[PDB]
């Protein structure tokens, strides 16, 4: 994935407004209510069964904020994506099971968090630079299957 | 100059069909000179296109995937006159006539 | 499939576009031809720019299909026939682009509506787009 | 959208499976556990072996609701109803997955059937395992 | 990556495919069973029906160029993205072909090994071929990213 | 004016332009529909992906169209190109010293 010179500066501005400690939590959250066969994934984080479990819940929360580190650390390092994401890679890819189509899944669900939060601002072009970031996270985090 | 293309028309309530004017037809020709539409006249009155809105009773039409709907609102009894223009295309001429509610397809003209 | 509390989060979700669903379905087909350009090819009869007349047009051909699925949420195949008919054997649309469109028409209805985007009407607005873009694939 | 023809090539396709419906079924579940690892997983109290008497037990099971689908193959969302609150609400099978698993079916008959798996044939057969996911996947 | 018994148990049934008939059976079921992929092929000219697309010649030229390139593949095992890297930029830049439809002819070609070997296809020389075909459609895919 | 150079390969020349893939729409479909190639009053045979090293054979991909020089001789070669519903394209090349240059395209 490369981004042009202004694709990487509407990122950059756009995240550096992202609430760190809440928007991770907001995009595990919608993910596990809008697909939940996600949930089987996270048995371990309780009670789940409703949209507010789901939202309320700490482990969602705490994790979603792992999750979030990690696409920041990928901004940060956008032309070795694979590299960065190769130990998370081969976490979600041997250890867990996680089909890749769900890594897409997430970094949608994360677009679509952003554009809820930022309205008018999550312009066309803006979204279309952050797809190509959440792409190329999802292809770097499914690589150790190929 | 006869166009033997448009042959025939349908009647819905405030409207009239061309089916053969096809946005999606095999007739390359026929889509590109419906999709390139920019003006439609009958008896002088310019149409606007509504684009997907009902054109019951409208001076409006739409090209959608059942042909070319004009409203009736300018149509009077006896000879009607429709105008189409379509960017790089020769202008084509439908005469239909209307006689106690029923509207009839009597020929389409273009140059060429 | 859709179940009552979705169809009446879609309904009431769908109710707060109204007089926007053209403005709407032409800013989720530029969200879709900027973020995935090969959509751009089942257009090339189109003037793609930014705020084209032609965009604009078929954006309110696309909202004014969903406004009609919305009031027939009930029979939705029989209400989208012709226009799964067309798509499927006139436009040969493959049917990974529809999963494009929907993802964007949700983008630019979170981004359009901040105070009813709860997580239960996102996955209400998501099933009913996989609902449309089921029956618009249905013909093959 | 199963057209006439599609219904006279399942019903002659899947009636040459016959008493071999349970072997096919095992087959295609083996199949399936051998090409995509990951779809084990959601059998970890099962003998995966080859030969296991679970999975012949599970592949009739299988087998048998296909046998019941084109047998309802006019009123499958009926038919199968029971069987979409399973996977969906108790199994929570991703919807990948079944795709994976209609594809080794389809290997299967390809395998068993050298004379009826014809084009035709094939786009019939795939058609009615896309209808069967589609219902089986259709109580999210 | 292949076992060196699965690499072994592919090379054995590839040496039995006859190279001027299987990519045109695969192509022409690609173009039955997903009939949107004809939108890439209008210039073949007639596929309406099972058989006109089974008995086109440009379908049956268009294989064996297909299955040559997965002759390709199967000799450069541990370097199918170098090996595809011009074909990859060609159905991107060029054909404008969704990466899914790489998924979708690696299947159908499954199918018809399936097909051709019968009970020789066993699920052990599929779930070798299931790595191969997704070795090529990533592949493929590379250079859309 | 749309075909106006060439390449030498082993055993065969190269026409770049004559691209199944072009941008321009008629080109496309004039390659796209070629139905006959004479090097010399001699048919060549499209030999689909082959090479055409030393053979009376051509194949057009995605590098353009690839003919063989079997049928080329010392001083100048004419090549028709027949396409369907295409007017045929005449290409007028020079062999000298093993070398093949390009003279003229004409249609
Ligand atoms: C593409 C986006 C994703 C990113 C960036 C990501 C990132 C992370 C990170 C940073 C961790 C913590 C790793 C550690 O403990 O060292 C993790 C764990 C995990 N991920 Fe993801 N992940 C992604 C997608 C997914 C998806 C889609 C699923 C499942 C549907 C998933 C399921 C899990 C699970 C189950 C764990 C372990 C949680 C636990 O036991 O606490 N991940 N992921
Ligand atoms: C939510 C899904 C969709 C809806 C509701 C929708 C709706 C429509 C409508 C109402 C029309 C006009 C029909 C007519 O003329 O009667 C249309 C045309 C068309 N659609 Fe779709 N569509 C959808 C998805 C798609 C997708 C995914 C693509 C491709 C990326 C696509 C490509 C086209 C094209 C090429 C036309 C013809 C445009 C023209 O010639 O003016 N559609 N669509
Ligand atoms: C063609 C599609 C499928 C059909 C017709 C089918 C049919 C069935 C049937 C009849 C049962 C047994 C019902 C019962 O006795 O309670 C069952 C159970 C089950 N299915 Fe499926 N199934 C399909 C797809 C899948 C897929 C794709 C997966 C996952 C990879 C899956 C995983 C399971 C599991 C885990 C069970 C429970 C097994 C047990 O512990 O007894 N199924 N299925
Ligand atoms: C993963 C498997 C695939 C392989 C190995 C493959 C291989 C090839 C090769 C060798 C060519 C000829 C390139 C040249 O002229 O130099 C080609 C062309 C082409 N491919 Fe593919 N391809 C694959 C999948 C697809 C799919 C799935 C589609 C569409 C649905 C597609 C559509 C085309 C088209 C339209 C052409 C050009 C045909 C022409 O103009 O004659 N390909 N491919």
């Amino acid at each position: 994935v490369h981004l042009t010179p202004e694709e990487k500066s509407a990122v950059t501005a756009l995240w550096g407004k992202v609430n760190v400690d809440e928007v991770g939590g907001e995009a595990l959250g919608r993910l596990l209510v809008v697909y939940p066969w996600t949930q089987r994934f996270f048995e371990s984080f309780g009670d789940l069964s409703t949209p507010d479990a789901v939202m309320g819940n700490p482990k969602v929360k705490a994790h979603g904020k792992k999750v979030l580190g990690a696409f920041s650390d990928g901004l940060a390092h956008l032309d070795n994506l694979k590299g960065t994401f190769a130990t998370l890679s081969e976490l979600h890819c041997d250890k867990l099971h996680v089909d890749p189509e769900n890594f897409r899944l997430l970094g949608n669900v994360l677009v679509c968090v952003l554009a809820h939060h930022f309205g008018k601002e999550f312009t066309p072009p803006v979204q279309a630079a952050y797809q190509k970031v959440v792409a190329g996270v999802a292809n770097a985090l499914a690589h150790k299957y190929h | 100059s006869n166009l033997s293309l448009i042959t025939k028309l349908s009647q819905e309530d405030g409207a009239i069909l061309f089916p053969e004017i096809d946005r999606y037809s095999d007739n390359k020709q026929i889509k590109a000179l419906t999709q390139q539409i920019t003006k439609v006249t009958v008896n002088g009155t310019v149409y606007k296109d509504l684009i997907s809105d009902s054109v019951k009773d409208t001076n409006g039409w739409v090209s959608n995937m059942t042909g070319l709907h004009l409203g009736t609102k300018a149509f009077k009894d006896g000879e009607n006159t429709i105008v189409i223009s379509s960017k790089g295309f020769e202008d084509v001429t439908i005469t239909v006539t209307k006689k106690d509610g029923q509207i009839h397809f009597v020929s389409a003209k273009q140059k060429q | 499939v859709l179940s009552p509390a979705d169809k009446t989060n879609v309904k009431a979700a769908w109710g707060k576009v109204g007089a926007h669903a053209g403005e709407y379905g032409a800013e989720a087909l530029e969200r879709m031809f900027l973020s995935f350009p090969t959509t751009k090819t089942y257009f090339p009869h189109f003037d793609l720019s930014h705020g084209s007349a032609q965009v604009k047009g078929h954006g309110k051909k696309v909202a004014d299909a969903l406004t009609n699925a919305v009031a027939h949420v009930d029979d939705m195949p029989n209400a989208l026939s012709a226009l799964s008919d067309l798509h499927a054997h006139k436009l040969r649309v493959d049917p990974v682009n529809f999963k494009l469109l929907s993802h964007c028409l949700l983008v630019t209805l979170a981004a359009h509506l901040p105070a009813e985007f709860t997580p239960a009407v996102h996955a209400s607005l998501d099933k009913f787009l996989a609902s449309v873009s089921t029956v618009l694939t249905s013909k093959y």
